[PDB]
Protein backbone atom coordinates (compact mmCIF):
# COMPACT_ATOMS: atom_id res chain seq x y z
CA UNK A 1 0.00 0.00 0.00
CA UNK A 2 2.90 2.32 0.73
CA UNK A 3 4.39 1.23 -2.58
CA UNK A 4 1.21 2.27 -4.38
CA UNK A 5 1.39 5.64 -2.64
CA UNK A 6 5.04 6.07 -3.65
CA UNK A 7 4.23 5.06 -7.22
CA UNK A 8 1.24 7.38 -7.49
CA UNK A 9 3.12 10.36 -6.06
CA UNK A 10 6.06 9.64 -8.37
CA UNK A 11 3.85 9.42 -11.45
CA UNK A 12 2.13 12.68 -10.51
CA UNK A 13 5.50 14.37 -10.01
CA UNK A 14 6.80 13.09 -13.34
CA UNK A 15 3.68 14.33 -15.11
CA UNK A 16 4.10 17.75 -13.54
CA UNK A 17 7.79 17.87 -14.46
CA UNK A 18 6.85 16.81 -17.98
CA UNK A 19 4.51 19.79 -18.19
CA UNK A 20 7.23 22.03 -16.77
CA UNK A 21 9.79 20.88 -19.33
CA UNK A 22 7.29 21.38 -22.15
CA UNK A 23 6.63 24.90 -20.86
CA UNK A 24 10.35 25.66 -20.60
CA UNK A 25 10.91 24.36 -24.14
CA UNK A 26 8.10 26.53 -25.48
CA UNK A 27 9.38 29.59 -23.62
CA UNK A 28 12.94 29.12 -24.84
CA UNK A 29 11.62 28.67 -28.37
CA UNK A 30 9.71 31.93 -28.24
CA UNK A 31 12.68 33.79 -26.75
CA UNK A 32 14.94 32.32 -29.42
CA UNK A 33 12.57 33.41 -32.18
CA UNK A 34 12.19 36.94 -30.86
CA UNK A 35 15.85 37.52 -30.01
CA UNK A 36 16.80 36.27 -33.46
CA UNK A 37 14.22 38.49 -35.14
CA UNK A 38 15.40 41.54 -33.21
CA UNK A 39 18.99 40.66 -34.06
CA UNK A 40 18.14 40.60 -37.76
CA UNK A 41 16.21 43.83 -37.23
CA UNK A 42 19.15 45.66 -35.67
CA UNK A 43 21.48 44.29 -38.34
CA UNK A 44 19.34 45.44 -41.24
CA UNK A 45 18.77 48.71 -39.40
CA UNK A 46 22.48 49.42 -39.35
CA UNK A 47 22.79 48.32 -42.97
CA UNK A 48 20.06 50.64 -44.22
CA UNK A 49 21.45 53.28 -41.88
CA UNK A 50 24.88 53.03 -43.45
CA UNK A 51 23.26 53.37 -46.86
CA UNK A 52 21.24 56.42 -45.84
CA UNK A 53 24.16 58.11 -44.11
CA UNK A 54 26.32 57.56 -47.17
CA UNK A 55 23.64 59.03 -49.40
CA UNK A 56 23.39 62.05 -47.12
CA UNK A 57 27.16 62.43 -47.22
CA UNK A 58 27.11 62.25 -51.01
CA UNK A 59 24.46 64.91 -51.44
CA UNK A 60 26.37 67.09 -49.01
CA UNK A 61 29.66 66.69 -50.91
CA UNK A 62 27.54 67.66 -53.88
CA UNK A 63 26.25 70.86 -52.37
CA UNK A 64 29.68 71.93 -51.17
CA UNK A 65 30.93 71.35 -54.70
CA UNK A 66 28.09 73.34 -56.22
CA UNK A 67 28.39 76.16 -53.70
CA UNK A 68 32.11 76.32 -54.39
CA UNK A 69 31.21 76.64 -58.07
CA UNK A 70 28.90 79.47 -56.98
CA UNK A 71 31.96 81.27 -55.61
CA UNK B 1 18.71 74.88 -62.27
CA UNK B 2 15.58 73.77 -60.38
CA UNK B 3 17.32 71.17 -58.22
CA UNK B 4 14.98 68.19 -57.68
CA UNK B 5 13.46 67.48 -54.29
CA UNK B 6 15.89 64.74 -53.23
CA UNK B 7 13.89 62.82 -50.61
CA UNK B 8 15.93 60.63 -48.28
CA UNK B 9 13.01 58.23 -47.89
CA UNK B 10 11.66 56.83 -44.65
CA UNK B 11 13.53 54.19 -42.67
CA UNK B 12 11.07 51.31 -42.66
CA UNK B 13 10.49 47.65 -43.36
CA UNK B 14 11.92 46.82 -39.93
CA UNK B 15 10.34 46.14 -36.54
CA UNK B 16 11.10 44.28 -33.33
CA UNK B 17 9.00 41.39 -32.09
CA UNK B 18 7.60 41.16 -28.56
CA UNK B 19 7.92 38.07 -26.36
CA UNK B 20 4.81 36.90 -24.53
CA UNK B 21 5.81 33.87 -22.48
CA UNK B 22 3.98 34.91 -19.32
CA UNK B 23 1.69 31.92 -19.69
CA UNK B 24 4.73 29.65 -19.61
CA UNK B 25 6.29 31.40 -16.62
CA UNK B 26 3.02 31.24 -14.71
CA UNK B 27 2.74 27.55 -15.55
CA UNK B 28 6.23 26.90 -14.20
CA UNK B 29 5.44 28.74 -10.98
CA UNK B 30 2.14 26.86 -10.67
CA UNK B 31 3.99 23.56 -11.08
CA UNK B 32 6.62 24.56 -8.53
CA UNK B 33 3.81 25.25 -6.08
CA UNK B 34 1.88 22.10 -7.05
CA UNK B 35 4.82 19.74 -6.51
CA UNK B 36 4.14 20.20 -2.80
CA UNK B 37 1.08 17.99 -3.32
CA UNK B 38 3.40 15.33 -4.78
CA UNK B 39 5.49 14.99 -1.63
CA UNK B 40 5.36 11.55 -0.04
CA UNK B 41 3.87 11.21 3.46
CA UNK B 42 4.10 7.58 4.57
CA UNK C 1 13.15 1.16 6.09
CA UNK C 2 13.83 1.08 2.37
CA UNK C 3 10.49 2.83 1.89
CA UNK C 4 11.60 5.62 4.21
CA UNK C 5 14.81 5.95 2.21
CA UNK C 6 12.86 6.10 -1.06
CA UNK C 7 10.47 8.66 0.41
CA UNK C 8 13.26 10.84 1.80
CA UNK C 9 15.23 10.80 -1.43
CA UNK C 10 12.08 11.57 -3.41
CA UNK C 11 11.15 14.50 -1.18
CA UNK C 12 14.68 15.88 -1.44
CA UNK C 13 14.59 15.54 -5.23
CA UNK C 14 11.20 17.25 -5.44
CA UNK C 15 12.43 20.11 -3.27
CA UNK C 16 15.47 20.54 -5.50
CA UNK C 17 13.34 20.44 -8.65
CA UNK C 18 11.01 22.98 -7.04
CA UNK C 19 13.97 25.29 -6.55
CA UNK C 20 15.08 24.66 -10.13
CA UNK C 21 11.65 25.50 -11.54
CA UNK C 22 11.50 28.67 -9.44
CA UNK C 23 14.92 29.65 -10.78
CA UNK C 24 13.89 28.92 -14.37
CA UNK C 25 10.72 30.97 -13.92
CA UNK C 26 12.69 33.91 -12.53
CA UNK C 27 15.25 33.70 -15.33
CA UNK C 28 12.61 33.56 -18.04
CA UNK C 29 10.86 36.51 -16.42
CA UNK C 30 14.01 38.61 -16.47
CA UNK C 31 14.78 37.65 -20.06
CA UNK C 32 11.21 38.48 -21.06
CA UNK C 33 11.43 41.88 -19.38
CA UNK C 34 14.76 42.78 -20.95
CA UNK C 35 13.98 41.49 -24.45
CA UNK C 36 10.71 43.40 -24.36
CA UNK C 37 12.41 46.57 -23.17
CA UNK C 38 15.05 46.33 -25.88
CA UNK C 39 12.33 45.67 -28.44
CA UNK C 40 10.54 48.85 -27.41
CA UNK C 41 13.91 50.61 -27.45
CA UNK C 42 14.72 49.59 -31.02
CA UNK C 43 11.19 50.45 -32.11
CA UNK C 44 11.26 53.95 -30.65
CA UNK C 45 14.79 54.32 -31.98
CA UNK C 46 13.62 53.74 -35.52
CA UNK C 47 10.64 56.02 -34.95
CA UNK C 48 12.72 58.94 -33.71
CA UNK C 49 15.24 58.09 -36.42
CA UNK C 50 12.60 58.39 -39.12
CA UNK C 51 11.59 61.74 -37.65
CA UNK C 52 15.16 63.02 -37.56
CA UNK C 53 15.98 61.79 -41.05
CA UNK C 54 12.86 63.46 -42.39
CA UNK C 55 13.79 66.71 -40.68
CA UNK C 56 17.26 66.51 -42.19
CA UNK C 57 15.74 65.87 -45.60
CA UNK C 58 13.45 68.86 -45.18
CA UNK C 59 16.21 71.27 -44.24
CA UNK C 60 18.22 69.98 -47.18
CA UNK C 61 15.36 70.51 -49.64
CA UNK C 62 15.26 73.96 -48.10
CA UNK C 63 18.88 74.73 -48.75
CA UNK C 64 18.75 73.48 -52.32
CA UNK C 65 15.73 75.73 -52.83
CA UNK C 66 17.50 78.72 -51.30
CA UNK C 67 20.73 78.10 -53.19
CA UNK C 68 18.74 77.82 -56.41
CA UNK C 69 17.24 81.20 -55.53
CA UNK C 70 20.84 82.38 -55.08
CA UNK C 71 21.46 81.46 -58.72
CA UNK D 1 19.22 86.80 -43.54
CA UNK D 2 21.00 85.44 -40.45
CA UNK D 3 19.68 81.89 -40.76
CA UNK D 4 19.07 80.44 -37.27
CA UNK D 5 21.24 77.68 -35.88
CA UNK D 6 18.88 74.78 -36.61
CA UNK D 7 20.02 72.13 -34.13
CA UNK D 8 18.94 68.58 -34.92
CA UNK D 9 18.90 67.70 -31.23
CA UNK D 10 20.45 64.65 -29.61
CA UNK D 11 18.94 61.20 -30.00
CA UNK D 12 18.14 60.26 -26.42
CA UNK D 13 15.54 59.05 -23.98
CA UNK D 14 16.28 55.47 -25.04
CA UNK D 15 18.51 52.73 -23.61
CA UNK D 16 18.75 48.96 -23.55
CA UNK D 17 18.49 46.94 -20.38
CA UNK D 18 21.01 44.28 -19.34
CA UNK D 19 20.05 40.78 -18.20
CA UNK D 20 21.74 39.43 -15.09
CA UNK D 21 20.42 35.91 -14.54
CA UNK D 22 23.79 34.34 -13.77
CA UNK D 23 22.62 33.63 -10.24
CA UNK D 24 19.73 31.62 -11.67
CA UNK D 25 21.90 29.73 -14.15
CA UNK D 26 24.41 28.89 -11.43
CA UNK D 27 21.57 27.69 -9.22
CA UNK D 28 20.29 25.40 -11.96
CA UNK D 29 23.75 23.94 -12.49
CA UNK D 30 24.18 23.50 -8.74
CA UNK D 31 20.87 21.64 -8.57
CA UNK D 32 21.79 19.46 -11.54
CA UNK D 33 24.97 18.51 -9.69
CA UNK D 34 23.18 18.10 -6.35
CA UNK D 35 20.53 15.71 -7.68
CA UNK D 36 23.30 13.09 -7.63
CA UNK D 37 22.93 13.10 -3.84
CA UNK D 38 19.22 12.32 -4.33
CA UNK D 39 19.84 9.06 -6.19
CA UNK D 40 18.49 5.99 -4.42
CA UNK D 41 20.96 3.32 -3.26
CA UNK D 42 19.05 0.45 -1.67
CA UNK E 1 37.80 77.72 -51.65
CA UNK E 2 37.89 74.05 -52.70
CA UNK E 3 35.89 72.75 -49.74
CA UNK E 4 37.22 69.31 -48.72
CA UNK E 5 35.18 66.17 -49.26
CA UNK E 6 33.85 65.82 -45.71
CA UNK E 7 32.99 62.12 -45.50
CA UNK E 8 30.61 61.15 -42.71
CA UNK E 9 32.19 57.70 -42.49
CA UNK E 10 30.37 54.39 -42.37
CA UNK E 11 28.47 53.25 -39.29
CA UNK E 12 30.29 50.05 -38.37
CA UNK E 13 32.06 48.09 -35.69
CA UNK E 14 28.68 46.85 -34.43
CA UNK E 15 26.66 43.69 -35.05
CA UNK E 16 24.03 41.58 -33.33
CA UNK E 17 24.63 38.00 -32.29
CA UNK E 18 22.30 35.12 -33.18
CA UNK E 19 21.03 32.58 -30.64
CA UNK E 20 21.17 28.92 -31.62
CA UNK E 21 19.70 26.94 -28.73
CA UNK E 22 17.56 24.64 -30.87
CA UNK E 23 19.67 21.69 -29.74
CA UNK E 24 18.77 22.51 -26.15
CA UNK E 25 15.07 22.97 -26.88
CA UNK E 26 14.96 19.69 -28.79
CA UNK E 27 16.72 17.98 -25.89
CA UNK E 28 14.14 19.30 -23.44
CA UNK E 29 11.28 18.09 -25.62
CA UNK E 30 12.98 14.72 -26.03
CA UNK E 31 13.31 14.43 -22.25
CA UNK E 32 9.69 15.44 -21.73
CA UNK E 33 8.69 12.64 -24.09
CA UNK E 34 11.17 10.16 -22.59
CA UNK E 35 9.96 10.64 -19.00
CA UNK E 36 6.98 8.51 -20.04
CA UNK E 37 9.36 5.55 -19.99
CA UNK E 38 10.21 6.45 -16.38
CA UNK E 39 6.64 6.08 -15.12
CA UNK E 40 6.19 3.35 -12.52
CA UNK E 41 3.96 0.38 -13.36
CA UNK E 42 3.80 -1.95 -10.36
CA UNK F 1 11.48 -6.40 -6.22
CA UNK F 2 8.97 -3.59 -6.48
CA UNK F 3 11.39 -1.46 -4.48
CA UNK F 4 14.11 -2.14 -7.03
CA UNK F 5 11.72 -1.13 -9.80
CA UNK F 6 10.82 2.08 -7.96
CA UNK F 7 14.49 2.83 -7.34
CA UNK F 8 15.51 2.17 -10.94
CA UNK F 9 12.70 4.29 -12.37
CA UNK F 10 13.52 7.08 -9.91
CA UNK F 11 17.21 7.05 -10.79
CA UNK F 12 16.39 7.13 -14.50
CA UNK F 13 14.01 10.04 -13.96
CA UNK F 14 16.59 11.95 -11.92
CA UNK F 15 19.22 11.40 -14.60
CA UNK F 16 16.84 12.69 -17.25
CA UNK F 17 15.92 15.72 -15.15
CA UNK F 18 19.63 16.33 -14.57
CA UNK F 19 20.13 16.42 -18.33
CA UNK F 20 17.12 18.73 -18.68
CA UNK F 21 18.45 21.16 -16.07
CA UNK F 22 21.86 21.17 -17.72
CA UNK F 23 20.20 21.94 -21.05
CA UNK F 24 18.10 24.72 -19.53
CA UNK F 25 21.19 26.22 -17.90
CA UNK F 26 23.09 26.15 -21.19
CA UNK F 27 20.16 27.69 -23.07
CA UNK F 28 19.70 30.47 -20.54
CA UNK F 29 23.43 31.14 -20.67
CA UNK F 30 23.39 31.52 -24.43
CA UNK F 31 20.31 33.74 -24.33
CA UNK F 32 21.92 35.87 -21.63
CA UNK F 33 25.09 36.25 -23.69
CA UNK F 34 23.27 37.18 -26.88
CA UNK F 35 20.74 39.53 -25.30
CA UNK F 36 23.56 41.28 -23.47
CA UNK F 37 25.63 41.56 -26.64
CA UNK F 38 22.70 42.99 -28.58
CA UNK F 39 22.01 45.39 -25.72
CA UNK F 40 25.57 46.68 -25.89
CA UNK F 41 25.20 46.81 -29.67
CA UNK F 42 22.08 48.97 -29.58
CA UNK F 43 23.64 51.18 -26.92
CA UNK F 44 26.82 51.83 -28.87
CA UNK F 45 24.69 52.23 -31.99
CA UNK F 46 22.79 55.09 -30.43
CA UNK F 47 26.02 56.57 -29.09
CA UNK F 48 27.76 56.59 -32.45
CA UNK F 49 24.48 57.73 -33.97
CA UNK F 50 24.32 60.73 -31.67
CA UNK F 51 27.89 61.56 -32.63
CA UNK F 52 27.19 61.28 -36.35
CA UNK F 53 23.97 63.26 -36.16
CA UNK F 54 25.74 66.00 -34.24
CA UNK F 55 28.50 66.10 -36.82
CA UNK F 56 25.92 66.37 -39.58
CA UNK F 57 24.20 69.18 -37.70
CA UNK F 58 27.51 70.98 -37.30
CA UNK F 59 28.43 70.82 -40.96
CA UNK F 60 24.94 72.02 -41.81
CA UNK F 61 25.17 75.01 -39.45
CA UNK F 62 28.45 75.61 -41.24
CA UNK F 63 26.95 75.65 -44.69
CA UNK F 64 24.10 77.92 -43.67
CA UNK F 65 26.70 80.27 -42.21
CA UNK F 66 28.80 80.18 -45.35
CA UNK F 67 25.82 80.59 -47.67
CA UNK F 68 24.68 83.54 -45.58
CA UNK F 69 28.15 84.98 -46.09
CA UNK F 70 27.57 84.36 -49.81
CA UNK F 71 24.57 86.68 -49.60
Amino acid sequence: ENQKLIANQFNSAIGKIQDSLSSTASALGKLQDVVNHNAQALNTLVKQLSSKFGAISSVLNDIFSRLDKVE
Amino acid sequence: HTSPDVDLGDISGINASVVNIQKEIDRLNEVAKNLNESLIDL
